[PDB]
C-alpha cells in the first residue's frame, strides 16, 4: 500500500467527510446487488432480496460500518497490514471461510461508492489510492490463507 | 443456461464414471483438503482418518446429486435446492469451494477416461460443474 | 449471449453519458493505470503528461465502441471484430485489463448518474461490459 | 510451498518418469481447449483452432518444456521462489503484461494432465504435493506485480 503524501491526503480526506454508514450501506449494497457469492450470508442481513431492502437494511449499514472501520484502522496505521488486520484474517477464515474473491469485490466496490457520494472530488489518482488501501485491506484478510 | 453438446460430453463421461461415482466424489473432497488448504479452516467435524465411513458416504450423495444434475442438466435449478439449502442456509459454504472440488472430480474423471482434457470434454465439464455450482448457488428457488 | 432488462439499463446510463461519453473513457483509462498498476507494465508509448491529446481521442474511440455495442448489444460479436483483431492480433491485451477498465467507467459513471449502483444498473453494467469483454475477446469471428 | 518429504518424495518421483514434451502439450493443451483468454496468444502457437490442432503442434510442446522446465527448477530449489524464477516474473510482465490468472489455470491444469497420464499414480496428496508448488510458481510469476 503505502500511498504517496498527496495520495494520502486526497483518499483521507475524501475519508474525512465520508458518510460511513451510507457509504458502507452503499458500499455492502452496490456488492450485494450484482446477486455475487456474497449473496449467500444474506440472512444475517435479513434484508437484500430487492433494492430497496438493501439499500435500506439497518444490517447492510451497520456491517458496513465494521468492514469500513477497519478500512479506516488501514488509512490509520498502514505500518500494520499484518497485526491490526490479523483477528479480521482469523475471523474470515477460522470462523468464516468464506473466499477472500469476496473482499476483493467488496473493496472495488467501495471505491465506486466513493465516487458516487463525491463525484465532483473523485480525481483519478484518489480512486487508485482507495484502491491500494483496499488491496492491501483483501491481502490482508487473505494473509491466513498463507 | 447451457449448450447441447456439453450435456453429452458430460453423460459420455458420467457413463465412464458409473459405479465408480461415489469413490470419485469421495477422492474430490480429500484432494480439494489437501490440493485447498483453505478447507480445513472450514473447521470440518469430519475424521479424515483414511478409509472414512463418512467421506465415502458424502462421496456417494455428492456422486448421486451429480447424477441428478446429468439426469436434469438444463432442468436443475429446482431440482438441487435441497442442497442449496443446505450450502446457504447451513454452514455458509462458499460456491468457490464448490470450483475445488470440481477441478478435483475433474483429475479423477482424467485418472480413469481417455483423454477427459479435449475441447469437448474440458469445456463440458469446467462449465458444466460451473451451472452445478450456479445451480447449488441459487436463490430461494 | 444476455437479457432484455439489462440492455435497458444500459441505455438508460449510456443516454446520460451522451457527449461525455469519449471523456469517461479517457478517465476509465488513467484511472486504470493508477488503480491497478499491472497496465503501467504493458510499457505504453503515450505520454499520460496530464490533458493528453492521445487519452482524449483514445477516450472518444472506446466510447463510440461502447455507443457501437450498446447500439447492437445482442448482434456485436462480429461489430467490435475490428478491436478484437487489435486486441489479439496486435499487443496481446489480456481480456482482463478490460474488467479494470470497465470498473474505472462505472466509477466514472457513478460521479455523474443518480445512483448507478441498484441491482439493475450494477448487474446490467458489470455483466454488459463483460459482454462487452467477451465479444472483443471473440475467435476469428 | 516447502512440501513434506513425503510429498516431495510422491511429486518428484512423478516428475522423474513425466514426459516433459507431451504431458507439456497436454497441459498447456487442456488449458487453451477452454477456449480461455490464453486463447489469445494462439497466432504463436500457430495451431490451437481445434484439438488435433493443439494436442500436435510442436509450438504448444515445446511452449509446455519451457513452462515445466521452469516448474522443474521450482522442484530442483524450492528455496528460491523469488529469484530462479524472477527472469520469468519480467518477461510475464515486462515483455508479457498477460495477466497472472492465466498462471493459476495453467498451474491447475498441469496436475490434472499428471493424473491423466500416471492416474494409478495420482494420490489425493501428490496432486495436492504439485498444487502447492504451482501455487508458489503462479504466485513467483505474479511477484513482480507488487
Ligand atoms: C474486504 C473488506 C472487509 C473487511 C475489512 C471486513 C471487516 C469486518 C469486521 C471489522 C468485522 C467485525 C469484527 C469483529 O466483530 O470482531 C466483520 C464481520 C463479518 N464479516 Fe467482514 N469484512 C470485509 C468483507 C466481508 C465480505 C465481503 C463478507 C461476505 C462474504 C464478510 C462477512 C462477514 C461476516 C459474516 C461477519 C460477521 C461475523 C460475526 O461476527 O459473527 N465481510 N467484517
Ligand atoms: C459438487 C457439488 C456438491 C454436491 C452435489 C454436494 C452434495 C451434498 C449432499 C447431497 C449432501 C448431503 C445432505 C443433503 O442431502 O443435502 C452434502 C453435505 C455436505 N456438503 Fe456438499 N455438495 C457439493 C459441494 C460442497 C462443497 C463445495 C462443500 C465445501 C467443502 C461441501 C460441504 C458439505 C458438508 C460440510 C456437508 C455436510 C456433511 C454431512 O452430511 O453431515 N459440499 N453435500
Ligand atoms: C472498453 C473496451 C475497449 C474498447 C471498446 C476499446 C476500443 C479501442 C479502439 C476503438 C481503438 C482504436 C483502434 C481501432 O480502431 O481498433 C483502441 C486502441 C487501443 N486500445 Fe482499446 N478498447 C478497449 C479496451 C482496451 C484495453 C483493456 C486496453 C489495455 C490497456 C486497451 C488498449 C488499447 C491500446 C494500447 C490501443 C492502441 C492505441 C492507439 O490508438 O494507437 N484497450 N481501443
Ligand atoms: C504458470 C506457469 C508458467 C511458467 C512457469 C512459464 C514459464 C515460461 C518460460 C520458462 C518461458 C521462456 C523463458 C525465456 O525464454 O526466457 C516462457 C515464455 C512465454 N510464456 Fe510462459 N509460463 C507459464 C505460463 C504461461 C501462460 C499461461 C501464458 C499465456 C497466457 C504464457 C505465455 C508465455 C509467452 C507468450 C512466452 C514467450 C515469450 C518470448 O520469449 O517471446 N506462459 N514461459
Amino acid at each position: 500500500v503505502h500511498l504517496t503524501p498527496e495520495e494520502k491526503s486526497a483518499v483521507t480526506a475524501l475519508w474525512g467527510k465520508v458518510n460511513v454508514d451510507e457509504v458502507g450501506g452503499e458500499a455492502l449494497g452496490r456488492l450485494l446487488v450484482v446477486y455475487p457469492w456474497t449473496q449467500r450470508f444474506f440472512e444475517s442481513f435479513g434484508d437484500l432480496s430487492t433494492p430497496d431492502a438493501v439499500m435500506g437494511n439497518p444490517k447492510v449499514k451497520a456491517h458496513g460500518k465494521k468492514v469500513l472501520g477497519a478500512f479506516s484502522d488501514g488509512l490509520a496505521h498502514l505500518d500494520n497490514l499484518k497485526g491490526t488486520f490479523a483477528t479480521l484474517s482469523e475471523l474470515h477464515c477460522d470462523k468464516l471461510h468464506v473466499d477472500p474473491e469476496n473482499f476483493r469485490l467488496l473493496g472495488n466496490v467501495l471505491v465506486c461508492v466513493l465516487a458516487h457520494h463525491f463525484g465532483k472530488e473523485f480525481t483519478p489518482p484518489v480512486q487508485a489510492a482507495y484502491q491500494k488501501v483496499v488491496a492491501g485491506v483483501a491481502n490482508a484478510l487473505a494473509h491466513k490463507y498463507h | 443456461v447451457l449448450s447441447p453438446a456439453d450435456k453429452t460430453n458430460v453423460k459420455a463421461a458420467w457413463g465412464k464414471v458409473g459405479a465408480h461415482a461415489g469413490e470419485y466424489g469421495a477422492e474430490a473432497l480429500e484432494r480439494m483438503f489437501l490440493s485447498f488448504p483453505t478447507t480445513k479452516t472450514y473447521f470440518p467435524h469430519f475424521d479424515l482418518s483414511h478409509g472414512s465411513a463418512q467421506v465415502k458416504g458424502h462421496g456417494k450423495k455428492v456422486a448421486d446429486a451429480l447424477t441428478n444434475a446429468v439426469a436434469h442438466v438444463d432442468d436443475m435449478p429446482n431440482a438441487l435446492s435441497a442442497l442449496s439449502d443446505l450450502h446457504a442456509h447451513k454452514l455458509r459454504v462458499d460456491p468457490v469451494n464448490f470450483k475445488l472440488l470440481s477441478h478435483c472430480l475433474l483429475v479423477t474423471l482424467a485418472a480413469h477416461l481417455p483423454a477427459e482434457f479435449t475441447p469437448a470434454v474440458h469445456a463440458s465439464l469446467d462449465k458444466f460443474l460451473a451451472s452445478v455450482s450456479t445451480v447449488l448457488t441459487s436463490k430461494y428457488r
